[PDB]
RNA sequence: GCAUGUGGUUUAAUUCGAAGCAACGCGAAGAACCUUACCAGGCCUUGACAUGCUAGGGAACCCGGGUGAAAGCCUGGGGUGCCCCGCGAGGGGAGCCCUAGCACAGGUGCUGCAUGGCCGUCGUCAGCUCGUGCCGUGAGGUGUUGGGUUAAGUCCCGCAACGAGCGCAACCCCCGCCGUUAGUUGCCAGCGGUUCGGCCGGGCACUCUAACGGGACUGCCCGCGAAAGCGGGAGGAAGGAGGGGACGACGUCUGGUCAGCAUGGCCCUUACGGCCUGGGCGACACACGUGCUACAAUGCCCACUACAAAGCGAUGCCACCCGGCAACGGGGAGCUAAUCGCAAAAAGGUGGGCCCAGUUCGGAUUGGGGUCUGCAACCCGACCCCAUGAAGCCGGAAUCGCUAGUAAUCGCGGAUCAG
């Protein structure tokens, strides 16, 4: 029924996030399609460690965009809310989708 | 110039970032554009109070600005009055929900910039030289820290002959990931010019 | 050819279409 | 080169030096700056100064100079030789 | 019934099914030669099952995504290879010291920075 | 960064042509990310700091 | 031959710096104006920018004309909020606005040989040192050396040495096997239906998908050896560090840049500072340095036919449809992206055309015709179609790279950025 959407930064925070959500989806009524790794995506930037000249000598950081996405299958009015008294990771970002 | 910046390498393997946020290809642009104002102002007014790591985290165009700060009081003024004078004008820059908090540098000489600082002052200082950096590490594995290490690095004493110095002690391993240390880079200002400062401290292996 | 702009992997090459490389 | 969709091109300022003496039946020296515009049939047999770097240069307009563009008749630089 | 093994090679992997009856291969649908033509690793995939005498033993279902069709064939043969130890724990003792139970740990190393293709630098006279 | 030449970029121009970017930090347009609004030296200068959150240190 | 840097010349200027390897497709991961420091013209003077001071007027502000290459300047009008006092006209105030003056702003002016930092390098080479002691009157030595071993100062044995600090190494990531949690937008072995398309029911088996763990240790065997180690094998997906990455010790070259930024100092501040349109970094008797495509039969070409990984995209990716030989234009469905799209992978495969030719090789340089981005393609762009079809039949002396999924060869992608 309801289905979120958590892309962040960390795998930590991504992670554990995402299942504290995976258990008041559970007590609260509602059996839950489990937590889904997704199709991660690599922002690479290749850069010139030096200042001036010297070319071919250079660094490498990859920032890691994270795709989590949780189902939930029976979603009460004994849940709902239980999951807006849930949110607290900082790095996240949430979104709920529903079809 | 050979080496790398100890932070800078355990991106999240023994250290953290101090911005912790996400951010849209839309936003992380101007989001982060905004952190470079608030770390612009909060610094270069907080410098007589020792301040250290500034955390910025957010959520829905909620910032979230602590500050580890050496002396919480001059953050402060008295009884809360100078905190506020702040904690607006950057809601002035922002233009929103600035939660800029304080937390006290408990220990100063266990956390690098710092130490990097005072140095770099006692040199802005006309100290000497070499004892600043003696004492300095000195201090450090008095505090009670794995390894300490301080690098001058200037005109030195004003001198015309551009030199550098340093010593140390204890565990220094920058190449063993698993240890944490904190970097400082300072930068002293004399007559004879700019006199940049590093410092580095071990704490444990994890 | 390759350098060759009026044939099949001299177009490929450049990156282009033309009545030399179609669209299916 | 320029799209024909979209018709050939000339600036204003200078368009309006030249439909203004036409308009006279007169015939001046211009002095402007554009080189990026298209000589159109309604200027031949004008003089016309265009600019290269610091000289305006001699351009009196003939007929099968026609859709070159002004640049064409004004070089930049300087080149006769190395020695 | 059905025996089946795990084949992986290279940015190629492959997915084999050992039944009982002939000697035809469909692998992805097509027919052994109608996805391998003109080319001669082709057969060689089946040798990890000629080892123990059994072409025209079993059926061959087959499917691959990835990787060039020799790296698909490596993995064929590798799929074959695995396939035959959860029919027979006992053809483990023909078919690894005649090599055919191993993951070719090769791999298309990295693009290194400075260097046109990881390994080759770039040329120069006037050294 | 000859300062008027961070504000010849700053404003908008004439026509939109015109629109090229630069470094927030120093003002050197040379070689900038439109993803950072920062350029090559900065965005490591920085990165060495962890002040660009989820920037790691690559390597595969 | 063309592409790109570079030397030298030329130039109103062809802005700068890089200098044997370790400058030369390097600062430029995007010079038509912009960038832009350069040159020729038209200009601005508390200045495109900061925190202000004093005198006088002005709310801020917003609309139009004139002259003009644009800037710039002369000028018409709309507007008259906020704070305090007051019944009131209206004075005081904060902001900002203009004129004059002053603080001063600003400089890609100089010196990298006055610095910061960061980079290159000898060099991922196995080296560099200190403590306490020992030994010399001492500088100093010993340790670290010798023999064995190691990718190593790795380690074993010896020694007047014993240990530690920075290096080696491990802890981090990638790839190789496998297990735990997971079944969407991915997946289809069995069963049901099937518009034959994993299309639908159903399933998450396996592939994949990211997070955490397991596993390799000279452990086992014969041999060699005081030992460390070494050689061959058994098992294992992997064997002696399995492959690859990040990772650069005390120091040197007064190596690199005041041209990202930072700053001592010398230097201008109605001018090097500032704005502007145009011109220039692309000029061309040459020379080098880097690469592209060739000179072709293991090939060129036209069809039909398969098999990829990685990344980007809601100011964009653009399935199809129509027009055009085509670039592309018009219309328009989907996609915050495992769901939609760039997407054709190409060498390979099937079938056929060429038959040693300056050639159906080769694809320069030209003539003309168009499309697109863009205020604007003359300098000075890319792409389409037609016609032009140059040099070169594998390259002097010299010289470069690579030890395995490497070298070669073939395609895809991203950053920069309208192009
Ligand atoms: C010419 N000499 C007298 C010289 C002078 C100065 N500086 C001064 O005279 C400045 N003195 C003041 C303080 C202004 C009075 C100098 O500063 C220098 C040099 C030497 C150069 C040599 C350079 C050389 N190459 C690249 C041209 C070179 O091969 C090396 C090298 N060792 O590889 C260099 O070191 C060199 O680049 C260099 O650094 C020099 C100077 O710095
Ligand atoms: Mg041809
Ligand atoms: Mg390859
Ligand atoms: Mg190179
Ligand atoms: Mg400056
Ligand atoms: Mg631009
Ligand atoms: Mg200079
Ligand atoms: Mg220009
Ligand atoms: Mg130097
Ligand atoms: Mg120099
Ligand atoms: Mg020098
Ligand atoms: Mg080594
Ligand atoms: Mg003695
Ligand atoms: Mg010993
Ligand atoms: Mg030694
Ligand atoms: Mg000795
Ligand atoms: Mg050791
Ligand atoms: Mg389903
Ligand atoms: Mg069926
Ligand atoms: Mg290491
Ligand atoms: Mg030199
Ligand atoms: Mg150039
Ligand atoms: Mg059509
Ligand atoms: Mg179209
Ligand atoms: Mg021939
Ligand atoms: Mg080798
Ligand atoms: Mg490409
Ligand atoms: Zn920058």
């Amino acid at each position: 029924k309801i289905r979120i959407k958590l892309r962040g930064f960390d795998h930590k925070t991504l992670d554990a996030s995402a299942q504290k959500i995976v258990e008041a989806a559970r007590r609260s009524g509602a059996q839950v399609s489990g937590p889904i790794p997704l199709p991660t995506r690599v922002r690479r930037f290749t850069v010139i460690r030096g200042p001036f000249k010297h070319k071919d000598s250079r660094e490498h950081f990859e920032l890691r965009t994270h795709n989590r996405l949780v189902d939930i299958i029976n979603p009460n009015r004994k849940t709902i809310e239980q999951l807006m008294t849930l949110d607290l990771p900082t790095g996240v970002e949430i979104e709920i989708k529903t079809v | 110039g050979n080496k790398i910046h100890p932070i800078g390498f355990r991106l999240g393997i023994t250290r953290d970032w101090e911005s912790r946020w996400y951010a849209g290809k839309k936003q992380y642009r101007h989001l982060l554009l905004e952190d470079q104002r608030i770390r612009g102002l909060l610094e270069k007014e907080l410098y007589s109070a020792g301040l250290a790591r500034v955390d910025i985290e957010r959520a829905a165009d909620n910032v979230a600005v602590t500050v580890h700060v050496a002396k919480p009081g001059v953050v402060i003024g008295r009884g809360g009055e100078r905190i506020r004078v702040l904690r607006e004008e950057l809601a002035k820059l922002t233009g929103k929900n600035v939660a800029l908090n304080v937390q006290e540098v408990q220990n100063p000489n266990l956390s690098a910039p710092l130490v990097a600082q005072r140095v770099a002052e006692q040199i802005e200082r006309r100290f000497a030289v070499r004892r600043a950096i003696k004492q300095a590490v000195q201090r450090v594995m008095e505090s009670g820290a794995k390894g300490a290490k301080v690098i001058v690095s200037g005109r030195i004493g004003g001198a015309e002959q551009a030199r550098t110095e340093w010593a140390a002690q204890g565990r220094v391993p920058l190449h063993t990931l698993r240890a944490n240390i904190d970097y400082g880079f300072a930068l002293a200002r004399t007559t004879y010019g700019v006199l940049g400062v590093k410092a580095y401290i071990f704490l444990g292996e994890v | 050819g390759k350098g060759d702009r009026r044939t099949r992997r001299g177009k490929i090459w450049r990156g282009t279409y033309g009545k030399y490389r179609p669209r299916k | 080169p320029r799209s024909l969709k979209k018709g050939v091109f000339v600036d204003d300022h200078l368009l309006e030096k030249v439909l203004e003496l036409n308009a006279k039946g007169e015939k001046r020296l211009i002095k402007t700056w554009s080189r990026r515009s298209t000589i159109v049939p309604e200027m031949v047999g004008h003089t016309i100064a265009v600019y290269n770097g610091k000289q305006h240069v001699p351009v009196y307009i003939t007929e099968n100079m026609v859709g070159h563009k002004l640049g064409e008749f004004a070089p930049t630089r300087t080149y006769r030789g190395h020695g | 019934e059905q025996y089946y093994g795990t084949g992986r090679r290279k940015e190629a992997v492959a997915r084999v099914f050992l039944r009982p009856g002939n000697g035809k291969v469909t692998v992805n649908g097509q027919d052994f030669n109608e996805y391998f033509q003109g080319l001669v690793r082709a057969v060689a995939a089946l040798e990890p099952l000629r080892a123990v005498d059994a072409l025209g033993h079993f059926d061959a279902y087959i499917t691959v995504r990835g990787g060039g069709k020799s790296g698909q064939i490596d993995a064929i043969k590798l799929g074959i290879a695995r396939a035959l130890v959860q029919y027979n724990p006992d053809y483990r003792a023909k078919l690894k010291p005649l090599g055919f139970l191993t993951r070719d740990a090769r791999v298309v190393e990295r693009k290194k920075y400075g260097k046109h293709k990881a390994r080759r630098a770039p040329q120069y006279s006037k050294r | 960064a000859r300062k008027a030449l961070i504000e010849k970029a700053k404003r908008t121009p004439k026509f939109k042509v015109r629109a090229y970017t630069r470094c927030v930090r120093c003002g050197r347009a040379r070689s900038v990310y439109r993803f950072f609004g920062l350029c090559r030296i900065c965005l490591r200068e920085l990165a060495h700091k962890g002040q660009l959150p989820g920037v790691r240190k690559a390597s595969w």
